[PDB]
RNA sequence: AACGACUCUCGGCAACGGAUAUCUCGGCUCUCGCAUCGAUGAAGAACGUAGCGAAAUGCGAUACUUGGUGUGAAUUGCAGAAUCCCGUGAACCAUCGAGUCUUUGAACGCAAGUUGCGCCCGAAGCCAUGGCCGAGGGCACGUCUGCCUGGGCGUCACG
RNA sequence: UGUCUACUAUCCAGCGAAACCACAGCCAAGGGAACGGGCUUGGCAGAAUCAGCGGGGAAAGAAGACCCUGUUGAGCUUGAC
RNA sequence: GAUGAGUAGGAGGGCGCGGCGGUCGCUGCAAAACCUUGGGCGCGAGCCUGGGCGGAGCGGCCGUCGGUGCAGAUCUUGGUGGUAGUAGCAAAUAUUCAAAUGAGAACUUUGAAGGCCGAAGAGGGGAAAGGUUCCAUGUGAACGGCACUUGCACAUGGGUUAGUCGAUCCUAAGGGUCGGGGGAACCCCGACAGAUAGCGCGUCGCGCGUACUCCGAAAGGGAAUCGGGUUAAAAUUCCU
RNA sequence: GCAAAUCGUUCGUCUGACUUGGGUAUAGGGGCGAAAGACUAAUCGAACCGUCUAGUAGCUGGUUCCCUCCGAAGUUUCCC
RNA sequence: CCCGUCUUGAAACACGGACCAAGGAGUCUGACAUGUGUGCGAGUCAACGGGCGAGUAAACCCGUAAGGCGUAAGGAAGCUGAUUGGUGGGAUCCCCCUGAGGGGUGCACCGCCGACCGACCUUGAUCUUCUGAGAAGGGUUCGAGUGUGAGCAUACCUGUCG
RNA sequence: GCGACCCCAGGUCAGGCGGGAUUACCCGCUGAGUUUAAGCAUAUCAAUAAGCGGAGGAAAAGAAACUUACAAGGAUUCCCCUAGUAACGGCGAGCGAACCGGGAACAGCCCAGCCUUAGAAUCGGGCGGCUCCGUCGUCCGAAUUGUAGUCUGGAGAAGCGUCCUCAGCGGCGGACCGGGCCCAAGUCCCCUGGAAGGGGGCGCCGGAGAGGGUGAGAGCCCCGUCGUGCCCGGACCCUGUCGCACCACGAGGCGCUGUCUACGAGUCGGGUUGUUUGGGAAUGCAGCCCAAAUCGGGCGGUGAAUUCCGUCCAAGGCUAAAUACUGGCGAGAGACCGAUAGCGAACAAGUACCGCGAGGGAAAGAUGAAAAGGACUUUGAAAAGAGAGUCAAAGAGUGCUUGAAAUUGUCGGGAGGGAAGCGGAUGGGGGCCGGCGAUGCGCCCCGGUCGGUGUGGAACGGCGAGCCGGUCCGCCGAUCG
């Protein structure tokens, strides 16, 4: 998503100076000609010239992109769709679901036809996800730096993710104007908001559509999926990952 | 969130708008709070500040203050109030310029044009809030 | 070999200087939309223009503006204004369709280190058809269509 | 060689630069990049300051113009291509 | 249990700077930066903290990114020393006395004296070039390489009057051009390849008619002004 | 330094191939030269200005934090 | 003994450095290569574009005889195109035995020697459309070949080159 | 001599057209060298920079004298791929396209020539009228050395019959582009402060928690922002619907028909020279020489003759879209710079200043929330000082936020016989440090305070229906801790 920055390419470099040469006990570097004017005579054209033109410079055609093959973007997908899942990951994470009844955390569809931002409030209450939501706002504050002067003024916490299953549902404009919640279609959800900064163990919401959609849109370890064509789960180098158990089983301890 | 795509989120376009904008478009920028008794005859909030209007300063160290509008220095974005003065070190007595938004309305000198403006004020509010 | 001066050195304060930090109506980069200069005198250049201004910005002898329309009470550094307020109405306001738009410049009567040197038309006014006076305008080059006036035994026809 | 005059230098009031500067500044020998202000061994060595002086600082002024090197030139010449 | 040198060079683990995605915090009951003979931690890069100053922002941690770390480059820009109150003020003969003015006088003004330029001048004008430096009044600073009450500085205002003086007109070396000839074109030649410009006399007509009615001289050529008087500053220009 | 060529004294010529103002012509591999490679705006054995251009350099100079570990070569062959 | 520097050799009578602040030099990009991380695997790659979508430069979806690289090589070319392992060491495991032991197992890797495909050479029963087919049988020749695939995408360091 | 025509000349004749400017992209011409090749001359840099011209919102290209050799594609342009490939190259350094295939877009056409000859059926200008980007009338011209119709190879002309198709304007609305106006919620209580926009408390809006302003971190103070509603205007294109009109004479389509069936010249092509291209016995272009054809001509990537085959039809012209865009005008955005950075220029910057000239070309941002910009007293010729005053602050006093280092003065401590600094080790004198250094613990009784086996309830748990538990409340007993 980043947009490409460069200087001027004719910055540093719009003069006729010249070097003086040797014999006048002064470096070799270019210098501007003429005379009337404090520039005259001065260094110009060099990275370490006041005025010059800097190391190197910084080019739009710099490689700003990556392509990242499908198969492993959704290998992230799915990893932190299941991570979610997990409430040690979801609390190490940074959430607050004390009061969440269960993880995953799946309410009926009628949530979809919320259209009053009051009532979407009354439904995070209802279920417990409130308290992750008023985490967000609390937590409103300034950009350190000099970000906040580059449009980017005010920073927060995440909060709770919000996933439907229903096309034009009327829920994704009574959340949106709560801050620290993002809401997103099941059919196209993205790892930056299901892990943002590259840490798992978002709080995600599903509604009950869009949860039973989950095993026709990812497929399961035996069929593939319905929509990722020719797609199947992936699986572990470890079966069962609880040490203690194989560690501390008969036929290892005989 | 905004999505006209005509209007800028960007910092520094807001600013140069604001500090370069006409007299004209001062005036709307240096509009008042109308006082609670104003809102719920008319059913209005906010008005802009005219020279004839009686303010009362809501906040700074003049706080409490009430008295007469009596110049609008749009050029440098504040009110004159009558009574509102400060003495210089030589004695002489010069009025304190305050922010429009920082006082209320208590009273609204009326003309043709004034009432007019209320009418198309309250008629949005009446239809678009009550109504809907 | 005290004291004091001098030199060096450490600390407090005071100087010198403008680093650092925090700022930003600027810059840079990317993307998008639009297609609109001029002999109907352009771009550029010059001179002038405000109650108090040199510049910048604006404007053209109607000269930091006229007119229309919108907005609806200012402009402001000072002065002044029975200029203006339930309004043919303030504003260093917005906008544009009416109107003005000096000398130049492709620059076009000829020139130019010259406000230099010509010719033509002519309202108004005025003195007895004429005379003076005169606002304003005209007179470059190449070229197209048409037209007028002509030249050559160029090709003919008739006296 | 001496001497005479003027203007400087000299002293004062006022005004007031620059070159240059690693750090610095007494010597002998020794060793050392074979010619030291610094190192080794000795001589020695006493605040601050004035006018001069040209021994030394291998003094300053300038990335040696001489010479050589470079697969750098340029002016000129001719039986070079 | 053994073991420890290291230029050129390689590699590992760490420190520090500025963003971005996250997360955990601090701050007008005082953030950043900066200052300190306060204290402590780390082999070290560095880090933590007391006090002061300052008056509005800042930091830790994970990931990720970069115009990311200086003693040097006769490095760049800016600032500042020693040198040093030092080198230095010296050509063009020269000043002195009294008084006035002023806070202040070797330097301003008046008077007196003594000298110099000595008519190919240190005098009186003008052409170029400058452009208000001209004149009056006033003046804090700066500037006039000492000084100034001073002024070619600064501030405010004032000042350049033509039928006869010039430009203007004429042509010189030459310049710029029509047509024509060249030229991709910018441009080249320049009256040389051509139905010249028009003029004169009658009153529209006759006669004449050799391709530039152009630019080119404030010293060449050339219609006409003389005394007397007048301003703080103009005059063969104003007045008679 | 008064001065990026000046000052003092001393010297050459001085009715001519004399001196000088203004106008005008010649422009960069070109001009102009009683000829010194002189002069062509403090620039001349090829002016000045911008651009190509951040020209190329086997050559000179510099090349920015900490500990820890390993740790050289000046020898072979070929090469205007 | 003064740092930095070139040097066989610097405290040098070798050069830079009066002093302070700030600025100040292996970077970006294309190709390739080894190594490592990750995904999938005889495949791999959503890359032009399309469908969309945070009302959206992201993310998500699409390869239907697309394309790239790989899946087969040799030959200048005309062309032809892999008969599918033996052996000496060897990890691990199994049995006996409790030896520097004896059997079975024999991956990876290395050495050695055949076979197969192709260039070149050689060979020809038996057929054929006269120039081809191929029973058998070859070679101190040659190959960036075969003998049950290992590649493709992507990230970054280092190195060569523009 | 009078006339017509031809060619030419003059005109301040009537009415029109042209020049110049701009640079990002676009079209034509002209055209280097640095550089690379470790030298260098071909080559490369490069069909590039500089130079000279010409356009537009795009330009240019464009309806095959094509690709190809296949089971064939089918104007142009552009992207991916082809491919760093075929080829070219002191075959060195290097250089390098195209077709197929997949996509974006998609659109086709107009003339010249034989063909009115019972009628130049065409066009311009003057004048006049009308329903005025035009149309009608009239007059004078242009034109037969040919205007208009018909035709363009995909065809077509002519004849025949099938009996298919073809004739306008207006009203309203939508769509499209541009603008204008109204419209959510606290400025409630306490504390700090110069100021609340900060903290704490209590509320509210949210399809609006984008952004900015206001005396400190403001969703609710202000402008806006989200979403409707209302209003005005521009385009005359596209589109929906309604009303009126609606002559097939002619023309076209389809079918057949013996016949006819006209197509671009100093051009193609060839030789030669130069240049250019990947194009190699020669890719294009250009000069000069030669110079065509009509059952023919061009092409088919090795020159030539012979026999076939495939393919297209040059030497005339127009044409939207996909594509380009460091200029102009408007708009949005950013992991960019933060006053030695970023454009040279954040500011009266292409300005001051320099150069005869072509040109060269800087430095320079921040008082405070508010000027509240320091009255007055006193000293001094004045600048100014001292005191006082404004302010939260002059330790913010008009180049004033913060105010580092070099360097300087002053006060205080200390040292010094031709450097000083520096490493290591103590000492003297300073400065600094109470987490610099503790004061508890165990056992007794005096008092005070607070809770105590067995049965009842409340909400749960460990192990896997059932066993095994703790916590809290209450009631008894126990009588200690
Ligand atoms: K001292
Ligand atoms: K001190
Ligand atoms: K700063
Ligand atoms: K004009
Ligand atoms: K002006
Ligand atoms: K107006
Ligand atoms: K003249
Ligand atoms: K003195
Ligand atoms: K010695
Ligand atoms: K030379
Ligand atoms: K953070
Ligand atoms: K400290
Ligand atoms: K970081
Ligand atoms: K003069
Ligand atoms: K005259
Ligand atoms: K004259
Ligand atoms: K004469
Ligand atoms: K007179
Ligand atoms: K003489
Ligand atoms: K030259
Ligand atoms: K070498
Ligand atoms: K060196
Ligand atoms: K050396
Ligand atoms: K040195
Ligand atoms: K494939
Ligand atoms: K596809
Ligand atoms: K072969
Ligand atoms: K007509
Ligand atoms: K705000
Ligand atoms: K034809
Ligand atoms: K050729
Ligand atoms: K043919
Ligand atoms: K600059
Ligand atoms: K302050
Ligand atoms: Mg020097
Ligand atoms: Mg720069
Ligand atoms: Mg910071
Ligand atoms: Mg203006
Ligand atoms: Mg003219
Ligand atoms: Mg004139
Ligand atoms: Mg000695
Ligand atoms: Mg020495
Ligand atoms: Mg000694
Ligand atoms: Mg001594
Ligand atoms: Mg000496
Ligand atoms: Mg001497
Ligand atoms: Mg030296
Ligand atoms: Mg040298
Ligand atoms: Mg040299
Ligand atoms: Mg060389
Ligand atoms: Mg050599
Ligand atoms: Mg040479
Ligand atoms: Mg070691
Ligand atoms: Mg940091
Ligand atoms: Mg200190
Ligand atoms: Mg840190
Ligand atoms: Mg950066
Ligand atoms: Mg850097
Ligand atoms: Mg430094
Ligand atoms: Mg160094
Ligand atoms: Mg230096
Ligand atoms: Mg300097
Ligand atoms: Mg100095
Ligand atoms: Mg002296
Ligand atoms: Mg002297
Ligand atoms: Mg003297
Ligand atoms: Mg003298
Ligand atoms: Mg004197
Ligand atoms: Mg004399
Ligand atoms: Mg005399
Ligand atoms: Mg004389
Ligand atoms: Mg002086
Ligand atoms: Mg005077
Ligand atoms: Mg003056
Ligand atoms: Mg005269
Ligand atoms: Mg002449
Ligand atoms: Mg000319
Ligand atoms: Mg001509
Ligand atoms: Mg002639
Ligand atoms: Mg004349
Ligand atoms: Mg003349
Ligand atoms: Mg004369
Ligand atoms: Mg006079
Ligand atoms: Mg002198
Ligand atoms: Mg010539
Ligand atoms: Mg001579
Ligand atoms: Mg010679
Ligand atoms: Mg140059
Ligand atoms: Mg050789
Ligand atoms: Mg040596
Ligand atoms: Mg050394
Ligand atoms: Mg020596
Ligand atoms: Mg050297
Ligand atoms: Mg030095
Ligand atoms: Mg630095
Ligand atoms: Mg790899
Ligand atoms: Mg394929
Ligand atoms: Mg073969
Ligand atoms: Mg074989
Ligand atoms: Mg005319
Ligand atoms: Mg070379
Ligand atoms: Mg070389
Ligand atoms: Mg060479
Ligand atoms: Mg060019
Ligand atoms: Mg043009
Ligand atoms: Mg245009
Ligand atoms: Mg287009
Ligand atoms: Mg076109
Ligand atoms: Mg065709
Ligand atoms: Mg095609
Ligand atoms: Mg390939
Ligand atoms: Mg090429
Ligand atoms: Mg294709
Ligand atoms: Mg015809
Ligand atoms: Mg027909
Ligand atoms: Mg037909
Ligand atoms: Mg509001
Ligand atoms: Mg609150
Ligand atoms: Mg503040
Ligand atoms: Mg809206
Ligand atoms: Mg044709
Ligand atoms: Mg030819
Ligand atoms: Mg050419
Ligand atoms: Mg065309
Ligand atoms: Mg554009
Ligand atoms: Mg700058
Ligand atoms: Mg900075
Ligand atoms: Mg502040
Ligand atoms: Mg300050
Ligand atoms: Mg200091």
């Amino acid at each position: 998503a980043r947009q490409p920055y460069a200087v001027s390419r004719k910055a540093g470099h719009q003069t006729s100076a010249e070097s003086w040469g040797t014999g006048r006990a002064v470096s070799r570097i270019p210098r501007v000609p003429g005379g009337g004017t404090h520039r005259a005579g001065q260094g110009a054209f060099g990275n370490m010239c006041r005025g010059g033109r800097m190391f190197a410079p910084t080019q739009t055609w710099r490689r700003w992109h990556r392509k990242i093959p499908v198969n492993q973007k959704r290998y992230a997908v799915a990893s932190a769709i299941a991570a979610s899942s997990v409430p040690s990951l979801v609390l190490a994470r940074g959430h607050r679901i004390e009061s969440v009844p269960e993880l995953p955390l799946v309410v009926s569809d009628s949530v979809e036809g919320i259209e009053k931002t009051s009532n979407a409030i009354k439904a995070l209450k209802q279920i417990g996800a409130y308290p992750d939501a008023e985490k967000a706002k609390d937590s409103h504050a300034i950009r350190p730096g000099k970000g906040k002067m580059r449009n980017r003024r005010y920073i927060s916490r995440k909060g709770p993710l919000i996933v439907y299953g229903t096309e034009g549902a009327k829920l994704v404009k009574a959340f949106r104007n709560i801050p620290g919640v993002e809401i997103c279609h099941v059919d196209r959800l993205n790892l930056l908001k299901l892990a943002p900064g590259g840490h798992l163990g978002r709080f995600i919401i599903w509604t009950k559509c869009a949860y039973e959609k989950l095993d026709a849109i990812y497929g399961t370890f035996d069929k593939p999926s319905q929509e990722k064509k020719g797609y199947l789960l992936p699986r572990p180098k470890m079966v069962n990952a609880d040490l203690a158990r194989i560690i501390n089983s008969d036929e290892v301890q005989s | 969130m905004k999505y006209n795509p005509r209007v800028s989120s960007s910092r520094r376009k807001s600013r140069k708008a604001h500090f370069t904008a006409p007299s004209s478009v001062r005036r709307v920028l240096m509009s008042a709070p109308l006082s609670s008794e104003l809102r719920a005859k008319y059913n209005v909030r906010s008005m802009p500040v005219r020279k004839d209007d009686e303010v009362q300063v809501v906040r700074g160290t003049y706080k409490g203050r009430e008295g007469k509008v009596v110049q609008v220095y749009r050029k440098k974005w504040v009110i004159h109030i009558e009574r509102i003065t400060r003495e210089k070190v030589n004695g002489s007595t010069v009025n304190v310029g305050i922010n429009p938004s920082k006082v209320v309305v208590s009273k609204l000198r009326l003309d043709k044009d004034r009432r007019s403006l209320l009418d198309r004020k309250a008629k949005g509010r009446a239809a678009a809030d009550k109504d809907k």
